[PDB]
DNA sequence: TAACAGCTCTAACAGGAATA
RNA sequence: AUUCCUGUUAGAGCUGUUAAC
């Protein structure tokens, strides 16, 4: 289904439309994604045991 | 009580190639992707000249000619990949030298071969190559050939022929790749061809490979020494080396003397702070003037109390100094059990005590072997049956075995002069040793710092 | 109805120099005090290198000697100041290269130039640099000379040799000061000497002068584009430059790409948001994470709705954004009356419409006249008899024409590559345009960001 | 999508030097 | 390309306003 036909279909019947937004919209909201969270956790974990400066 | 601290196996470091296509195995990556500097086209075409006695001239042509043809390995086939020639593998044409560039060793050298005078032979060879001083732009790499008949002056007490020749030629700024009968003799042709091809490409100015995802803000210093057997006492020649990565894409590798007389290999406060300040200025010059956020120092012997303070007083607070001593001779040795059919994995480091760890720089590596795919490869299976773990003694690092262990493991893979998978020591240590030999042979080098491409 | 809003002349911005002294005349201050960055030792000494054909190297050493010795201004003596000698004025020795720090271009470059192939000529010039690359630590700045015989490849359609060379040597970290025959045959000598010397100091170290009265909490952004004429259509390559004064003393001036294909010079929502994200992330890295409070995005063309929405949504509410558009060619032009002999004082801004203002980046400047002190000076007197103002069409702001106008005026004076007193456009726009030309010539540069000293 | 109007920009050249 | 931007010759890019398709 081409995007334009989808837009026309949605506009035709927009009064009955659930939305489903999981972890994909948050990427563009200025908040870290799943991969960013994973990398942050890895950063804390590595800096903690192997004593390394966090902000360096 | 038979329980030791949990060992951690550092993964095999990756090497950077053309179009930043990473690979652990250097020669295979060179075949598949090409040299790292191929994208920059820094060497362009490679133009090389000869300097040998005419009675062996043809030999040089032959090997150079055979540099331009494919070769299939017969020895160490478990590791070496099929050679494709300089034109194909390095994406660079190999230029046949013209008669104007080609030189002949002056006749009196042969005569002094009978006299057994190494200094005279080296000076005569330099004067033979003096015909190439004016035509420095025409050629990039010189191929000096020393016949087996000169073996009497090859090595003797207090003198090293290749060392003296390179020490004489380096201030003139023209690389040589000395070729002896060994390179011709050697059965497996692909081994020697990989060696000479990589050596020539790197001596021209290109970079065959670089450490993948290497930090540009860390400089890895390495200090070594050499013995000169003086008539009255001993002489210790200490020289340093740096393998940092500048803000550009290429990476640097420069050694220099630490200097008037030393009877012990331990740098004092003044000398150590001076060499470290020179190293700091060298690093600053490349990175526009930015401080190195972390400094690694690999010394073959332990750091003195004054020497540690000398290392500290040379840098600011932001710099992190991890003084490390590398020990090659240890009573420990490891056996891998799951009893593994292949020796203990390379990079497996075992923390023995606070500020003392065992690193297995030597060992089996996964996925590198070509024949029988999916099996470990032991590079030194010919010499030793089992690997010998080196030992790190920490002196200054605040914390973390991973930083030093991974840094050293990755550093043992960027020796272009080496045509095998890795080394026993980081390139800093081996190049500091080589330059220590060079300086010990020739005292009039202490003033200037030199790149790795000259003495490699 | 003929009485417009009262204007106010922003005074000449002060420039931070040696020992934090301020002087609105750049060259006079440099002679009197010295470079701002000379307070610290970022450049230890300006070591140079030469790359030219064997025939024209004498021009390079002659011009270097001319830089060594003082010179007097012959043309435009109204503004220029007598050269005091590089060592005296920049307080740093200028080192002439030795034999090995002085390379020779391949003779194949002449053949390529006769063939009229710009790409291969640039490649050959870059490949000639290997002799210096073996000694990259030795020198700081390389003076590449191009003989007039290569004019056929200097500039033609779909190509520019200067941009290709700059983009080829930018990832190799070596600054390059290209010298044409024009710099040799320019009538005056102090002109060329001042320009070349300030460029050499900026490329070896940095910051010949820094703008004073600069809030550390403002990051200034300038977008500019260029056109690559495709056979089928066109490609609009737009790039963004950024200036800011960080917490450290080193004022920062960078540029970067914006990524695929663009048919128009107006960024979409996603591209504008991505570029702005990269910008404030760079600022945060240079400000230990502190959020910028004022953002100025100067664009040569009007911001669409998408660009303004991307600006609004990329930052938080605490950081007010000053979206301003700069119009170069305008119908308006003014004449000062008390009628004055010299045109209107530089920096006068005249609010025409609630969103559109005239800014006089060109005009008479007070207090920088060498002869007959007190007389005004018009920088573009030779080119134009009257100053053509620019139009600032604010697309987003809270209040205050003075805030943006003074920032633009101060940003028009920190172009170290500019020999003259000021620039018609802010350094953000000019550097974004220069980098746009570079990227248009070499599309494979979008990966990295670069400091000003590489491309100025 | 095809013209037409304006506003503004860059892309190639050429080009002379700070109130005389 | 030490610089500066003054013009010339062109084309695009946006806006529009119509006619459509
Ligand atoms: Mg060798
Ligand atoms: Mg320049």
């Amino acid at each position: 289904l081409t995007d334009n036909e989808f837009y026309q279909h949605y506009l035709q019947n927009s009064q009955h439309m659930m939305w489903f937004l999981g972890a994909g919209t948050s990427r563009s909201a200025g908040l870290p994604t799943a991969s960013d969270i994973i990398w942050d956790l890895k950063h804390r974990y590595y800096c903690l045991h192997e004593n390394q400066d966090y902000q360096k | 009580l038979s329980q030791l601290a949990a060992h951690s196996t550092i993964p095999e470091p990756l090497l950077l190639f053309k179009d930043n296509r990473t690979d652990t195995h250097p020669l295979r990556g060179l075949s598949q992707y090409g040299p790292y500097s191929a994208c920059f086209n820094l060497p362009g075409q490679v133009r090389l000249a000869y300097l040998a006695p005419t009675e062996h001239m043809r030999k040089l042509d032959a090997i150079v000619r055979e540099l331009q043809n494919p070769a299939t390995p017969k020895e160490a086939t478990n590791y070496y990949v099929e050679y494709g020639g300089f034109e194909k593998v390095f994406k660079v044409p190999l230029v046949m030298p013209q008669e104007h560039l080609r030189c002949l060793a002056l006749d009196e050298c042969h005569g002094v071969a009978a006299n057994g005078n190494g200094l005279a032979l080296a000076d005569k060879i330099v004067q033979s190559m003096s015909g190439l001083f004016r035509q420095k732009h025409a050629f990039d790499v010189l191929l000096v050939y020393l016949p087996a008949s000169w073996k009497k002056c090859f090595e003797y007490d207090g003198f090293d022929l290749h060392d003296r020749i390179k020490a004489k030629v380096a201030p003139l700024n023209l690389p040589i790749q000395i070729i002896n009968d060994t390179a011709l003799t050697r059965q497996c042709r692909a081994n020697v061809m990989w060696g000479v091809s990589v050596a020539l490409y790197a001596k021209a100015g290109g970079i065959p490979w670089k450490l993948a995802d290497w930090d540009k803000d860390e400089a890895y210093i390495g200090l070594s020494y050499a013995i000169k057997k003086n008539a009255e006492g001993q002489e210790y020649t200490t020289c340093c080396s740096q393998v940092f990565d500048p803000d550009g894409t290429g990476f640097e590798f420069v050694a220099y003397d630490t200097r008037d007389r030393k009877g012990n290999p331990y740098l004092s406060y003044q000398e150590m702070q001076s060499v470290l300040s020179k190293s700091l200025h060298l690093y600053q010059s490349s990175h526009n003037g930015r401080m190195p956020r972390k400094i690694f120092i690999h010394k073959t012997t332990h750091f003195t109390e004054d020497e540690i303070q000398g290392a500290f007083d040379s840098f600011s607070s932001s710099t992190e100094i991890e003084l490390v001593q590398i020990i090659q001779s240890t009573n420990w040795y490891g056996l891998k059990v799951d009893p593994a059919s292949y020796p203990v994995d390379r990079g497996l480091y075992q923390p023995l005590t606070e500020s003392e760890c065992l690193l297995w720089t030597q060992g089996s590596v996964m996925g590198v072997n070509q024949q029988n795919p999916g099996q470990p490869v032991f590079k030194e299976a010919a010499l030793t049956p089992l690997p010998n773990p080196i030992m790190l003694r920490r002196f200054s690092g605040n914390g973390g075995w991973h930083a030093t262990c991974s840094s050293i493991l990755a550093l043992t893979k960027v020796d272009w002069n080496n045509n095998t998978l890795y080394k026993k020591l980081p390139v800093t240590l081996v190049y500091s040793q080589v330059f220590a030999d060079v300086v010990k042979q020739t005292p009039e080098i202490v003033n200037e710092i030199y790149d790795y491409r000259f003495f490699m």
